[PDB]
């Protein structure tokens, strides 16, 4: 029973040293994707139906 | 449909309908049970790492299928919700071990209290009875593991065979045992209904029938306000 | 091997204290001067019958048109979301099935479950009839999910707590991927097919890589097991769902957990999450009988999709966001817009 | 009240079974038409009646009266034999548990709407049409009832006695022998595991009450000599009536899963 | 997926035959079957359609009460029954398979036919520009025309190429104006976006020798054109 605990040592090993952000750094590149595509989103603006497939 | 085209698509649909409404019929038509024990019960002989198997046996003009869970973990929780719709559950136990019965009391307990499994009666068989009687006579105690079957006495019992009254006191005992847990709860929403199954013990399938009856009997009664 | 837990304890805890020195601000503070969506007003603008037991899954088409849903009775059907009509309808060998899956290009379709097999079908023969061409056996579980990375790549989450990387040609795992310690039970591609999520009963989520074939990274917080999983558009976060009623947003490179979503008058678990095309609405399947619609950017709950009788078991958003699918245990399925 | 007690009801119950996608079972289709053969009669006949209930006389003409008596006849044949369909399939429920959904699917509901609305419309205008309704009183009916502006029914012997068949009798040995059984089995599983007699008591009743006093005073007069009156041929006349009028409040509601 | 017909023959003026076209190696029982008349010096003409669950039958506007059409799903048989035959009665015959659902690609495999020798209106007009007219590394444009708009409301436009090879049974170019067959090379295209139609081709090889062949499938009559060979 010593390979439960070594295997699980060694990727702990690489688990650990991996680089990380700014939180506040975070909420801009997560609110650019939705600014920029807001106008391209039928769910989100209601669409005329005149444009649309689901008419009936 | 305006299109000579999008006609035949039509028409294809309704095609697809009709094998649809064939299937209606025919799965209105049968029961599905679901079985589980243990490896010591042994429920492969009342019957490549697969994960489930089938049986069908009919009885009456009435189609049964059987579906025994083959090669899965030790873990049961969340594959058991996918069996909220059968009739009814079928046990195998193995009664003449003794030392490991708190397993099968203890699995009879998770089963029955299962979220997923209200309203759904199970059926309960005692296997491999003549085995019990051969390890009584001879003299393994059950006090030794149940140190209340000293103060137990034969009830309404009876003794269809009745060579023996301590077989009969064992018998019930373990049956007693069993049917503890049922009284427990379930509000009349699902029953048990035991067996005492010897090894070969061929009326099983017929025990199945008239439990099965009796359920779907009692289940519209409920529904109707006649219950 | 008892002065090794000591060590393995002592790094999880490093591991903690270094992420716990960068949450300068959550996203509230970010998010607090942008004007809410305020009141999305979606209704029923099809319906689609004809399966006899529970729903349990459905995926959309890249067309934006076709989609295709399973059932316990042992069947496949694909719909024209359209006009309403059938295309197809496939049965299967076991009739219990857990996942279904859509080819890209849209030539093939998978599922599986309680089998221990992940099936492949062709929809484009030379005779009009769909059939099996590739079965996967190996799993010692049953299957959970399954996506194609491609053609010729598909990845399955099973119930023996691993995933497996797989090549349809010789049918062969190519790669196996450990570590879970409890049953796997959802998984989301990436949109670049370099990398992929998953989640297990052990209530954790690991971020795996492909082409290493080795653990990345791991993401906590839940207190109970994890039902569904779903990916941002950008490629940098991930939202699941839970038995508990809640519902996180994890990121990759900040490795750690932002605003939750959640509610008190929820008592039941999630089934299933999706997202919209630009991330701006968070949409989750409930057991109430609901399907429930947030702003994924303020957790402001915008939305009901009331309409089935029973479980909603599964969700959908087409490519291009024009509209939403469910599937639900009373048999039924709902086009949304 | 009873023409719209009939009528709230009952397109209460039409409607909210069809806009209902899950109540499209076999069996709620037969609540749903047997209610259009009662909502049907409150909409039609049940009106007329009262206007010439306030006058003690019809001024409609005479092609009104072979109207308005073949279409009454017709929507109270119609409402009764769809109870003795109710109870065969509580019957093959309650007594062949095994089988119920194979035996009492979509396709044999159908027929039961068919047999249950055509066979009134062949037996009842081809009586007052055809005039097989009075044979050697044809003098009577013109100087009892017709010698003062009336269209009450008539029935001398043959439509006394074929009409107290197939419209009363036939259908109603059927809904007690099936009700009688569906007792002493719903006492003895209840005490191997009362209720059922309580519910079988307010269906078997009800109907006794509003469908005797017509079907017995008013077809057995004849052999009397006409002894009774017009003050008694009215009251006898509103049972059947509110039979109508209080059936969706029954098979329909006072049930938990209609709600 | 291949098929073998039988029948065809001479017959003498007012005969009764029974033609047929015997399908094998498919799913026979799921495609829409119809007939197409090929005059030996004119272009091809359609006659009857039967739907793959016997529900929908049109019939030819020029010959519709004699000939009779019958499908076998049992052992996948399809018949044209043919009574009083006339000298207009004598042409090429071919069973062409079909199947409609979204997505899928109607008229793309034909059978090879056979032939019968006899002693002695409101619809859209489908025209050809040219009849015949290259060099095997040009550029090849060949012009159609219609007589009403091919477009529907849905955004379709039902227009077909075929090339007919000199010798054998008729192919699949172009189905619905600008989509590309199975087994055919990606040198072929469909630009049509007027009642003006053009099949061209980039390259040139000594297998695209042939007669092109223009269709319209949005009514029922399914006019055709009228042919454009290309010589070596
Ligand atoms: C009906 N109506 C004759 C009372």
């Amino acid at each position: 029973s010593i390979a439960q605990a070594r295997k699980l040592v060694e990727q702990l090993k690489m688990e650990a040293n991996i680089d990380r952000i700014k939180v506040s750094k975070a909420a801009a590149d997560l609110m650019a994707y939705c600014e920029a595509h807001a106008k391209e989103d039928p769910l989100l603006t209601p669409v005329p139906a005149s444009e649309n497939p689901f008419r009936e | 449909t305006l299109s000579a085209e999008d006609k035949a698509a039509v028409e294809r649909s309704k095609m697809i309908e009709k094998q649809l409404q064939k299937d209606k019929q025919v799965y209105r038509a049968t029961h599905r049970l679901l079985l589980l024990g243990a490896d010591n019960s042994g429920k492969s002989t009342i019957v490549k790492t697969s994960g489930i198997f089938e049986t069908k046996f009919q009885v009456d003009k009435v189609n049964f299928h059987m579906f025994d869970v083959g090669a899965q973990r030790d873990e049961r929780r969340k594959w058991i919700q996918c069996f909220n719709d059968v009739t009814a559950i079928i046990f195998v136990v193995d009664s003449s071990d003794y030392n490991r019965l708190q397993e099968a009391l203890n699995d009879f307990k998770s089963i029955w209290n299962n979220r997923w499994l209200r309203t759904i009666s199970v059926i309960l068989f005692l296997n491999k009875q003549d085995l019990l009687a051969e390890k009584v006579l001879a003299g393994s105690k059950i006090e030794d593991y149940f140190p209340e079957f000293a103060r137990y006495t034969t009830p309404d019992a009876t003794p269809e065979p009745g060579e023996d009254p301590r077989v009969t006191r064992a018998k019930y005992f373990i049956r007693d045992e069993f049917l503890r847990i049922s009284t427990a709860s379930g509000d009349g929403r699902h029953y048990c209904y035991p067996h005492f199954t010897c090894s070969v013990d061929t009326e099983n399938a017929r025990r199945i029938f008239n439990d099965c009856r009796d359920i779907i009997q009692r289940m519209h009664l409920r529904q109707y306000e006649l219950l | 091997l008892d002065q090794l837990r000591q060590e393995a304890e002592q790094l999880k805890n490093q591991i903690r204290d270094a992420r716990k020195a960068c949450a300068d601000a959550t996203l509230s503070q970010i998010t607090n001067n942008i004007d809410p969506v305020g009141r999305i007003q979606m209704r029923t603008r099809r319906t689609l019958r004809g399966h006899l037991a529970k729903i349990y899954a459905m995926h959309w088409g890249t067309d934006s048109r076709l989609l295709v849903s399973a059932s316990q009775d042992g069947k496949l059907i694909i719909w024209d979301s359209y006009t309403t009509n059938k295309v197809h309808a496939i049965p299967l060998r076991s009739s219990w099935v857990m996942t279904c899956a859509y080819a890209p290009s849209g030539n093939y379709v998978a599922c599986g479950g309680l089998d221990n097999i992940c099936s492949i079908y062709n929809l484009k023969t030379r005779e009009g009839n769909v059939r099996v061409s590739r079965e996967l056996a190996g799993h010692t579980g049953y299957l959970s999910c399954c996506r194609f990375l491609d053609d010729n790549q598909i990845v399955t989450s099973s119930g023996d707590t691993t995933c497996a990387l797989w090549d349809i040609e010789t049918g062969q795992q190519t790669t196996t991927f450990t570590g879970h310690t409890g049953d796997v039970m959802s998984l989301s591609l990436a949109p670049d097919t370099r990398l992929f999520v998953s989640g297990a009963c052990d209530a954790s989520a690991k971020l795996w890589d492909v082409r290493e074939g080795m653990c990345r990274q791991t993401f906590t917080g839940h207190e109970s097991d994890i039902n569904a999983i779903c990916f941002f558009p950008n490629g940098n976060a991930f939202a699941t769902g839970s038995d508990d009623a809640t519902c996180r947003l994890f990121d990759l490179r900040a490795d750690q957990e932002l605003m939750t979503y959640s509610h008190d008058n929820i008592i039941c678990g999630i089934t299933s999450v999706s997202f919209s095309k630009s991330g701006r609405l968070l949409l989750a399947g409930y057991d109430d009988f609901n399907c429930n619609v947030w702003d994924a950017l303020k957790a402001d709950r915008a939305g009901v999709l009331a309409g089935h009788d029973n479980r909603v078991s599964c969700l959908g958003v087409t490519d291009d966001g024009m509209a939403v699918a469910t599937g639900s245990w009373d048999s039924f399925l709902k086009i949304w817009n | 009240l009873i023409i719209l007690a009939t009528l709230v009801g009952n397109l209460i119950v039409i409607i909210s079974i069809s806009h209902f996608k899950q109540l499209h079972t076999p069996t709620n289709w037969l609540l749903h038409s047997m209610a259009i053969v009662d909502f049907l009669l409150g909409c039609l006949i049940m009106p007329c009646s009262m206007v010439r209930t306030v006058e003690r006389c019809w001024y409609f003409g005479e092609i009104l009266c072979k109207v308005h008596t073949s279409t009454d006849i017709m929507l109270s044949s119609a409402s009764i034999f769809h109870l003795a369909f109710i109870s065969i399939d509580r019957y093959c429920a309650v007594c062949d548990p095994l089988r119920y959904k194979a035996k009492i699917n979509i396709s044999t509901i159908l027929v039961m709407i068919l047999v249950s609305w055509s066979l009134p419309a062949v037996y009842a205008f081809g009586m007052i049409f055809l005039e097989l309704n009075l044979k050697g009183v044809e003098e009577l009916y013109r100087s009892q009832v017709s010698d003062l502006g009336g269209c009450s029914p008539f029935f001398s012997k043959v439509s006394g006695v074929l009409a107290f068949m197939t419209s009363f009798y036939i259908p109603g040995s059927v809904m007690l022998f099936v009700y009688y059984r569906i007792y002493f089995i719903a006492k003895g599983q209840a005490r191997s595991i009362t209720k059922a007699a309580k519910t079988l008591g307010i269906m078997v009743g009800v109907f006794l009450v509003c469908w005797c006093p017509f079907f017995l005073c008013t077809v057995l007069d004849p052999f009397l000599g006409y002894v009774i009156p017009p003050s008694l041929n009215d009251a006898l006349y509103w049972f059947g009536y509110l039979n109508s009028a209080l059936n969706p409040m029954v098979y329909a509601f006072f049930y938990p899963w209609f709600r | 997926v291949q098929l073998v017909e039988s029948g065809g023959g001479l017959v003498q003026p007012g005969g009764s035959r029974k033609l047929s076209c015997s399908a094998s190696g498919f799913a026979f029982s799921s495609f829409g079957m119809h007939w197409v008349r090929q005059a030996p010096e004119k272009g091809l003409e359609w006659v009857a359609y039967i739907s793959s669950g016997s529900g929908t039958i049109y019939y030819a506007d020029t010959v519709k009460g004699r000939f009779t059409i019958s499908r076998d799903d049992p052992k996948n048989t399809l018949f044209l029954q043919m009574t009083s035959l006339r000298s207009e009665d004598t042409a090429m015959y071919y069973c062409v398979r079909s199947i409609y659902y979204y997505g899928s690609s109607p008229f793309d495999f034909w059978g090879q036919g056979t032939t019968l020798t006899v002693s002695a209106s409101a619809d859209i007009v489908m025209t050809q520009a040219t009849s015949s007219v290259v060099t095997p590394g040009e550029s090849v444009s060949i012009s159609c025309r219609s007589s009403k708009s091919l477009l529907h409301s849905n955004g379709n436009t039902y227009l077909y190429w075929f090339l007919q090879r000199p010798g054998q049974s008729p192919q699949l170019l172009i189905y619905r104006m600008s989509n590309l067959a199975s087994g055919v090379p990606d040198r072929f295209s469909g630009s049509g976006s007027g009642t003006a139609f053009t099949l061209t081709i980039s390259r040139l090889e000594a297998e695209d020798v042939g007669v092109y062949y223009c269709m319209q499938h949005l009514e029922y009559p399914l006019t055709f054109g009228a042919g454009t060979k290309l010589e070596l």
